[PDB]
């Protein structure tokens, strides 16, 4: 899931059209990947 | 305690009161903390559009990317559609002020 | 009331549950017994000590009366309930006919208890064999054994348990008249016999002699160390 | 006639009693039910949906009293429940005809669970398919116990049985503490049954019984609508 | 398979085959018909002569349960007279306890529950017999009941059990039993069991008739010889 | 009816019998109990299994059952079968006391139960008990005693025995550290925390994960004391203090 | 015919290597697990062409290892269920005592679950000698430690007799498992000889887990 | 889904199911028969059909309505031999209530004693669990009328409208639309809404000889069976 987060953290920076990944994209990404940990 | 949904409200409410009392970077932080909290609730049925508005407020409070800030107020209005007429009619203001700010009259 | 025939005939005339029980005997520890003309000597081997247990609770030589000892092999759970039923019968004989129980009489009680129990409904047969050793009235030392089918059977020397064919084949080439000459000389037959079995180099053997007037007398592992020295010492010099 | 007189519950070669394992699967497919003790009394709550509008919901009851001060719910199959209720009704009476004292809640679970163990070993029977939750206030301190079809029992602070019980126990772990009142425990017991119910939770879809020092009682559907109001 | 060995197991579509297998043993017994007239019940049993060595009057398939109740059986004969013993014993305990002769709606109820009790367990088998009960009372009229091996009983104006069951009760409804007295019935009982069982399968057979009503004063007994010779005089007129 | 019977009583063609060996296979998993004695006193160290954060922790113990006024037992295996055996030999000791007006010797209480347990392995067409259990106690004939039962029905006296999930790992270490008749009831307590440090895969020895009860002889008391959870953890760290010194100095 | 049976790890496969050392005949080996196939009829076809190969060479030895595994384990790759295993065994039951002229082919079989397989295959005529292997005795265990520690630089710290009765019923396979793993603990510390505490932590690693 | 003898006797499947009971629910459907019970404001009506295929059979002995006690009647579905044995228990258990306790048994306490007996058959692995159903009606004081169903699993519940048999699911879909419009129910309306239930499900539009109606009312709490003349009174008033 570490690569599950870090690859998905680029999508947050891309969906708001940035060119640098910020430190609030990762903490936005952890709360989605660990949500599926809480799913089944 | 048990709840998770009401944490979204008080973080979003603090996001209202640092910007209204003129403190942008602390309002940036509390808005961000409500982003990473609302990413785990299964049903934000109406609170998403409430969060979609002030995602566009603070991002337009620095005037960096008007086009993406326009996209927040679009989704903030689509959530408000036909269920909340006081909050919907103010949502036309923030999308068309940004569109004039986009210089497409 | 569980009513079901457990022991039935085979299509060639065997009782399968009986001869399956004879293999439970064939992996219990070895028990050897000979008789002298004045003192009997029987002793189990393969004590298999783990040096953290009470040595008296693991015993397999018990007494039914003053005159009757008993050794066994097989599984120990079924053994100590056959013993406790035999202690009751040899005690109720004294309320009847006043003399103590002859050693032949108590084996007919055990074998007839063991037979009809391969005949009843809903009962697997016993999985033990026994050696009953006693010097009766008028001082006649003799011994018997008990097949799990229930055939009491007298002997001059015998051995049951794991590795019983090799020991019985050893005794037939070794049981002379002068081997039972002295009381300390008959014991040298048994300790030579159990050493020709599963190893038991003075640490796993437990003899128990009876001099036709005493009770059973277990020698501690000092004379067995003394006897195994001289039993090897005669073998040290002849070859 | 007569019986069978042989156990049809044997050990697997892996060392597991298979019929008891299968009986727990019938317990897990039952209606969900939660139970919480909080410092002055115990709240039992269950979830009762009729299959259609034709059923009379005020005819049968899940929550049952055993004596003045002991209540009992289940999560399993229906007709097996009514057997060991009537058995437990009688066991409280032979204790009372001897000692002239209401039975302690610990001693009742000693004797109900000893029935179910005796019933999973004897000849020609299959084990029960229910689990139980037993409450009561004996000598001030309240109690909450849970049995199983095997015959064991436990002492819970809060638990959940039935469907989604592994999600109920995680929900209670983030909500329950040591210091709650009885009416606070009611609001968090309806909040955990709302995790798995249907769309509408009315005054007749659930059934709640409570204990106090005043004794066990079962809530009428009037105030159950009051607790269901101002919920979630 | 495996669902049809015991009587304690349903099928995967929900029926017991041990009862249905035992019903199939009834259609190897020959034929027993019985119809009730206006004022009585007349039984009738056609009886196979297996060999010449047996005696005329052997192994009667037509019993006598109480003073007024009659029984005609079709099935496995050892099970038939076993049911005839408990039914004869049940009527004795009614009179010894309640003082009067047992009625038929109660008598066939007590026997059928005893038959039903052997279709529940693996320890016993179901009976292989179907039979009929008929009687007459002055306060009740005539009665006619029938019991299958499953334990189901009903009333009839006329019934038939044996090999050719449908081929026998085809001609029963041609009659008019609502108005006929039990004298013309005896000729008509024998006629409809002559048109059945062609002489290809059986060489020779035997008529056996029974008879109850107020003409018999309520008692059950066999017909006299002269009356059934009239019915056997009425035999060879069905060839036209 | 004979098609549905499972024949839990007959032998196997290889001589042994399958049904209790499956039960002695189930006694391998699900629990850990051990005992030790060399002097005045005897202890039972048991490892708790259900360590969930929502339980009341009542009934004075979990796997320790006081049988007589001067002996107790630790149990392992199927817990529902355990409760029936416990209140079965609990009144064997009382009907002895009713008959002789004297407390029961600890050995012939074990032989009385192990005849009941043996009978289910032998007739009746019945599932045996999947329960093995220890016995501590005192009597005037031999003093402090220690016994072990088996689901087959045979018992034995011991000095140190475990029936845990890694019992064979524990017994191999018990006969590497011992002394016959000199391990007093502080070195035995120190040796008990060392053994279940090893056989428990859950490390660091949480003080709520174990149970320890001692049986010491006071003049007319024979005090059976389940020691509380305030003196366990000081005995835990006492093992932890010396092991850092013994490793670093070697 | 010759069959070899006993507890697992007592040296059944080990003795067949010694026969393959000594003999001059061609030696054929097949595991019993790989007799079962995935297509219908492909199983008995493989047995017919196994004894085809064995006869068409020489005097030869056919070694079939773990033949209980044809019956114990069920695999979902096999389309036919147990009634395709059976048709495979009927073909093998032919090839041992068919009516065809057999020739010079010896058959060696090995298993550890001897009570499971078909007694029609173990009758005299197809298999004559039945050889049991026991667990190693405590004076033969000492022989095995002498063998597997022959060419290793054994330091004189150790005493082999403490290692013998460590487990009461340790097989011959357990001894080699201790002796190899104790050597692996030496190479973690670049040593050349094996000390006593190597064997102390060896049996903790091998046996007790 | 299956392991062991779980298809054959009453033990658990690996899925937690048990098949011998749910094989027995569809032994009810082999009768080819359907009964409907409707509770009113001051009455309770059972209606069921009867299928008489022969003219030789007595039409007065095929009643599925049974009088349990003087104030409690019942209808039986499922197979006939097991249904009539279960009525024999209910007549017996009601008489022991009056002898032990000195007053008339309530109808729910009677249905509890029947379901407890039926529970034992699916509890021991020896008996066959009686594939027939059970519907009771009766008047209870301070409760009005009330209807109860008992199935062979041991389950029971009080209903407001009830169907049982082959066309059970189509009839309950009819009645739940009828009851949720919340019309008030007189005596004649409950009789009309119970005949028109199975007259539209089965689509027969029958004459008064195929059905039979039992009823109880709080002005005459006797369980009474309607005459064919007065069934015809309700039937011609149904066609306006
Ligand atoms: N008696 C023995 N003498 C020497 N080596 C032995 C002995 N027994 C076992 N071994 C060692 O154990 C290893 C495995 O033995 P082997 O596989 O032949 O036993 P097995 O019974 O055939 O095993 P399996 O039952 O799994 O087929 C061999 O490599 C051998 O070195
Ligand atoms: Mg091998």
């Amino acid at each position: 899931e570490v690569k599950g987060v870090c690859t998905e953290a680029g999508m947050y920076a891309l969906r708001e059209r940035r060119v640098h990944v910020t430190q609030e994209d990762f903490e936005m990404a952890v709360a989605k990947v660990m949500q599926k940990d809480s799913e089944k | 305690m048990d709840d998770k949904a009401l944490l979204v409200e008080v973080q979003l409410l603090e996001s209202k009161t640092y910007h209204a009392l003129s403190n942008l970077p602390k309002a940036r932080a509390a808005l961000t903390s409500a982003r990473t909290t609302a990413n785990a609730i299964y049903c934000p049925p109406k609170l998403q559009a409430t969060l979609d508005m002030q995602s566009g407020i603070i991002h337009a409070a620095e005037e960096k990317d008007w086009k993406t800030a326009y996209s927040y107020f679009y989704e903030a209005f689509e959530g408000y559609d036909s269920i909340d007429s006081p909050k919907a009619i103010t949502s036309l203001k923030y999308m068309l002020l940004c569109k004039i700010m986009l210089n497409t009259p | 009331s569980y009513d079901r025939a457990i022991t039935v005939f085979s299509p060639d005339g065997h009782l399968f549950q009986v001869e399956y029980a004879q293999e439970a005997v064939k992996k219990g520890s070895t028990a050897v017994g000979v008789r002298g003309r004045d003192i009997v000597v029987l002793g189990v081997e393969k004590k298999s000590v783990a040096k953290l247990q009470d040595e008296r609770t693991v015993r397999k030589i018990c007494a039914l009366d003053d005159n009757v000892c008993m050794a066994f092999a097989g599984l120990t759970a079924d053994a100590r309930i056959v013993i406790n039923r035999a202690r009751v019968e040899c005690q109720s004989h004294r309320l009847t006919v006043e003399d103590p129980v002859t050693v032949e009489y108590i084996t007919r009680y055990i074998a007839s208890l063991k037979q009809r129990y391969t005949q009843s409904n809903g009962r697997r047969p016993f999985g033990i064999s026994a050696l009953i050793v006693g010097f009766d009235f008028d001082g006649t030392p003799r011994l018997y054994q008990t097949d799990p089918s229930g055939t009491y059977h007298a002997w001059k020397a015998n051995a049951i348990g794991r590795g019983a064919k090799s020991v019985r084949e050893f005794l037939e080439k070794n049981y002379t008249d002068e081997a039972i000459e002295t009381d300390d000389l008959t014991i040298k037959l048994v300790i030579k016999a159990l050493l020709e079995v599963v190893q038991s180099g003075g640490k796993n053997i437990e003899l128990a002699v009876m001099r036709r007037d005493q009770s059973l007398k277990i020698l501690n592992p000092e004379e067995i160390e003394k006897y195994v020295a001289e039993i090897e010492k005669e073998k040290e010099e002849n070859e | 006639e007569r019986g069978y007189s042989f156990s049809l519950t044997t050990f697997s070669p892996s060392g597991k009693l298979v019929q008891i394992e299968y009986a727990l699967a019938a317990v897990a497919g039952g209606a969900p039910s939660v139970g919480i003790k909080a410092a002055n009394g115990v709240v039992l709550a269950t979830e009762k949906k009729q299959k259609s509008i034709l059923y009379d919901e005020r005819s049968v009851h899940k929550v049952e009293p055993i004596t003045k001060h002991i209540g009992l719910v289940y999560s399993g199959m229906g007709p097996d429940y009514r057997v060991l209720v009537h058995r437990a009704r009688k066991l409280a009476q032979q204790y009372y005809l001897v000692y002239q004292e209401p039975i302690p809640t610990a001693q009742l679970v000693q004797r109900v669970a000893s029935v179910m163990q005796e019933y999973t070993q004897s000849g020609g029977v299959r084990p029960f398919g229910v689990s139980l939750l037993i409450c009561g206030w004996n000598e001030g301190r309240p109690y909450l116990f849970q049995s199983d079809p095997s015959g064991a029992y436990f002492a819970w602070k809060a638990t959940a049985m039935g469907k989604n019980y592994v999600n109920g126990k995680t929900f209670l772990e983030k909500r329950y503490n040591e210091d709650l009142e009885l009416e606070d425990a009611i609001h968090t017991a309806i909040l955990t049954l709302k995790e798995s119910f249907e769309g509408q939770m009315t005054e007749d879809n659930i059934e709640v019984g409570i204990c106090n020092e005043a004794g066990f009682r079962r809530l009428t559907p009037t105030e159950v609508k009051d607790y269901l109001a101002a919920i979630a | 398979t495996g669902y049809d060995l015991s009587a304690s197991t349903f099928s995967p579509d929900g029926r017991v085959f041990q009862v249905e297998y035992a019903m199939k043993a009834v259609e190897n017994s020959s034929t027993a018909i019985g119809i009730r007239c206006k004022d009585g019940v007349v039984f009738g049993v056609e009886k196979l002569v297996l060999s010449k060595l047996y005696e005329e009057g052997s192994n009667k398939r037509l019993f006598n349960v109480d003073r007024h109740v009659g029984m005609a059986v079709a099935g496995l004969l050892a099970d038939a007279r076993s049911l005839a013993d408990i039914a004869r014993e049940e009527a004795s305990n009614f009179r010894s306890n309640f003082g009067y002769n047992i009625p038929l709606k109660h008598l066939a109820d007590r026997v059928a529950m005893y038959v039903h009790a052997y279709t529940l367990y693996s320890a016993v088998r179901p009976f292989g017999c179907s039979f009929m009960l008929g009687s007459y009372s002055v306060n009740d009229g005539a009665q006619l009941y029938m019991i299958d091996p499953s334990g189901v009983s009903y009333g009839y104006w006329g019934c038939a059990i044996g090999k050719a069951r449908q081929a026998a009760k085809t001609e029963i409804e041609k009659l008019q039993m609502k108005e006929m007295t039990c004298r013309d019935i005896v000729k008509e009982v024998a006629k409809i069991i002559y048109i059945v069982h062609d002489e290809v399968k059986d060489k020779a057979f035997e008529l056996e008739l029974s008879w109850v009503g107020e003409l018999t004063n309520g008692r059950h007994e066999i017909v006299p010889k002269d009356i059934r010779e009239e019915a056997e005089k009425y035999a060879k007129e069905s060839l036209k | 009816s004979r098609r549905y019977d499972s024949r839990t009583t007959i032998f196997s063609p290889e001589g042994r019998l399958y049904q209790v060996e499956y039960a002695m296979e189930a006694i391998g998993h699900a629990g850990t109990c051990l005992g030790i004695l060399a002097n005045d006193g005897v202890l039972l160290a048991a490892e708790r299994r259900n360590i969930h954060k929502l339980l009341d922790e009542v009934f004075f113990s979990e796997k320790i059952y006081k049988l007589n006024e001067d002996m107790a037992c630790s149990v392992a295996g199927i817990t529902s079968d355990a409760n029936v055996l416990t209140n079965e030999l609990r009144l064997i000791a009382q009907r002895y006391l009713l008959q002789y007006q004297e407390p029961i010797p600890c050995e012939q209480l074990v032989t009385a139960l192990c005849d009941i347990k043996q009978a289910y392995t032998q007739f009746g067409g019945k599932r045996p008990f999947g329960v093995s259990l220890l016995y501590i106690g005192w009597d005037k004939h031999y003093g402090f005693q220690l016994y072990q039962s088996d689901p087959s029905g045979n018992y034995g006296g011991w000095k140190a025995t475990c029936i845990g999930n890694n019992s064979a790992a524990a017994v191999s270490m018990l006969k590497q550290d011992y002394k016959e008749g000199e391990m007093t009831l502080k070195s035995a307590l120190a040796l008990a925390i060392k053994v279940l440090n090893k056989t428990m895969d859950v490390s660091k020895l949480s003080a709520e994960k174990v149970e320890i009860a001692t049986l010491t002889r006071e003049n007319g008391k024979t005090v059976i004391r389940v020691l509380k959870q305030k003196e366990v953890e000081q005995l835990i760290k006492k093992h932890e203090e010396e092991e850092a010194k013994a490793e670093r100095e070697k | 015919g010759v069959i070899l049976y006993g507890p697992p790890g007592t040296g059944k496969t080990l003795l067949a290597k010694a026969v393959a050392n000594q003999t001059s005949a061609t030696f054929l080996r097949v595991v019993g697990s790989e007799l079962i196939q995935k297509y219908l009829g492909d199983g008995p076809k493989l047995v017919r062409e196994l004894f085809r190969v064995a006869e068409e060479h020489a005097p030869s030895i056919v070694f079939i290892d773990e033949i209980d595994a044809i019956g114990t384990k069920r695999y979902d790759s096999n389309s036919g269920g147990e009634r395709e295993i059976q048709r495979t065994m009927l073909e093998l039951l032919n090839q041992l005592d068919g009516f065809d002229s057999r020739g010079d082919v010896k058959v060696i079989m090995a298993t550890n679950r001897i009570e499971t397989l078909d007694p029609a295959l173990i009758r005299p005529g197809r298999i004559d000698r039945k050889i049991e292997f026991p667990l190693p005795d405590e004076k033969t265990k000492k022989r095995i430690f002498q063998i597997h520690t022959s060419r290793m630089t054994l330091a004189d710290d150790v005493t082999l007799d403490d290692l013998i009765m460590a487990k009461d019923d340790l097989s011959g396979a357990d001894i080699k498992a201790i002796c190899t793993e104790a050597g692996l603990m030496a190479l973690r510390e670049r040593r050349m000889k094996v000390t006593n505490e190597d064997f102390k932590k060896s049996k903790e690693n091998v046996l007790y887990k | 889904s299956s392991a062991g003898f779980d298809r054959h006797i009453t033990i658990f499947s690996p899925e937690g199911r048990l098949y011998q009971v749910e094989y027995a629910f569809k032994a009810i459907n082999q009768g080819g028969l359907t009964s409907v019970a409707v509770r009113g404001k001051d009455c309770a009506v059972i209606v069921t059909q009867k299928k008489v295929p022969d003219k030789l059979l007595d039409s007065s002995t095929v009643t599925h309505l049974f009088k349990i006690t003087e104030n409690i009647g019942c209808v039986m579905t499922g197979m006939t031999a097991d249904s009539r044995s279960q009525v024999q228990r209910a007549r017996y258990e009601a008489a022991n209530w009056k002898y032990k306790y000195g007053y008339e048994i309530p109808v729910d306490m009677l249905c509890k004693r029947i379901a407890d007996i039926s529970q034992v058959y699916t509890q021991n692995a020896e008996m066959r669990p009686l594939g027939c159903c059970m519907i009771l009606i009766g008047i209870d004081e301070e409760q009005g009328p009330q209807v109860y169903k008992c199935d062979p699993a041991g389950y029971y519940c009080g209903f407001k409208a009830t169907a049982a048999g082959v066309k059970q699911t189509e009839s309950t879909s009819f009645l739940e639309k009828k009851v949720k419009k919340k019309f008030d129910w007189t005596f004649e309306q409950t009789v009309e809404t119970a005949i028109t239930c199975l007259s539209t499900v089965l689509s027969i539009d029958f004459k008064p000889s195929e059905i039979e109606v039992g009823v109880v009312t709080v002005e005459n709490p006797k369980f009474r069976i309607l005459t064919e003349a007065e069934i015809d009174a309700h039937l011609v008033a149904l066609a306006e």
